[PDB]
């Protein structure tokens, strides 16, 4: 009961209920290099939710790829996590999802969308404390942002999600 | 989406 | 200055600042059990607030029944605390206050609401931290929910509050 | 309302 | 790890994200005395935040005031700290700003407000944890609050933040 | 407004 309380305090004071989240990941250069060594390829967000009692989430990202981009992106994926009141939601999950890496000078952002795959063990309620995570293994070029670019400044990136509530 | 590897 | 923090993160995890709380009460058949023995027969739950800055609201239950609903009824009351910011507040308490046992399927919920009896002390300013409690003994037959139906899931039922804000 | 017990 | 954790959760407790804040300060014979005796001059409130991913603010106040009001007045500033989001603000911050002494028979409040000075070095991007704070040297005299009055009740006083968000 | 002193 030390260490383990103030990761909970962390969790908390990150935690949003309206479907918006912003993610910011500082120490950049070293975790994507951990994720180059393969010493560390992905890491988890802090969990949001839909409304006060809504769907549980958070994000992975793999700062040096997973499948199709390994190597020569970043990849961004969404994660259905198992919520305290999911009994009281309607499954699958079935709501819009947006993606975003923010530019810091806020000229262009890059940015993806999808509507859930319905049939997906990823959209279904969850059994385990998280779910498969799915997204855009394809999401951002290592090159564009990471090199020059304002994707990066002082050391850390912004990444954005928006949780579609039409129906909510 | 595609999911993750 | 151990258990102690973490009680007020849990309390402070479980927090609304919109009069609408659910509560959702885990451990239901032992906790069941411990009221039916006597050992515990009434529990209340984590605080709640109409705004940010105010009234401070929690309910307390008991899974055996209280007065008239001792052994048949789960009683389910309102509890007005000590808020604060109650010196900002007008008095004595009188929201409309709607109270809910959750059916898990979503087809018919238990419910009951009421105005607030402005001669009790129950919704006086607070001069203790809690006043005494006040609300529905007979709030639902421990016989309808509890034994088959849906309102116990996995072990757990949900109890929901909303705090009318008309004049707030 | 009715007060608690 | 142990008050460090109790500091981070109370501060955590008391923020806000809607540019609108109630400061609740308790033990106010004492305060007043530390400072009129010099040895506590001034005190920081806890943080609170225009919107859930916006500008990071807090105030201070010296009890027995600050250049043309020591002495004679308790004199309240506005003060912006380093945020986490400052790289996706817009600077200099240039939100309307009013401060509040709540009077606590909800009679006759006491009150000011401004417009930030855009050339001044308070409203500039952070550089430090925060600013050099700026408002109200002269907020309220000594003599109307403290003495008699409705301003101070029970040992405490509230003093209120409202951030303007038109823009926002 | 004016800066602290």
């Amino acid at each position: 009961a030390m260490a383990d309380l103030e990761q909970k305090v962390l969790e908390m004071e990150a935690s949003t209920y309206d479907g918006v989240f912003i993610w910011k990941i500082s120490d950049f250069a070293r975790k994507r290099q951990e994720a180059v060594a393969g010493r560390i390829p992905a890491i988890f967000s802090p969990a949001f939710y839909t409304s006060r009692y809504g769907y549980k989430m958070c994000l992975r990202i793999y700062l040096n790829g997973d499948g199709t981009g390994r190597g020569t992106h970043l990849s961004l994926f969404f994660v259905v996590m198992k919520g305290p009141n999911d009994a009281l939601l309607r499954w699958p999950f079935n709501q819009k999802v947006t993606l975003m890496l923010l530019d810091q000078n806020n000229r262009e952002h890059v940015i993806d969308a999808f509507r859930p795959d319905v049939t997906s063990s990823s959209f279904q309620r969850p059994v385990n404390d998280m779910n498969i995570a799915s997204g855009c293994p394809l999401f951002c070029p290592v090159s564009k942002m990471e090199a020059k670019n304002s994707y990066v400044r002082d050391d850390a990136i912004f990444i954005k999600a928006i949780v579609d509530l039409t129906g909510l | 989406p595609v999911q993750e590897t």
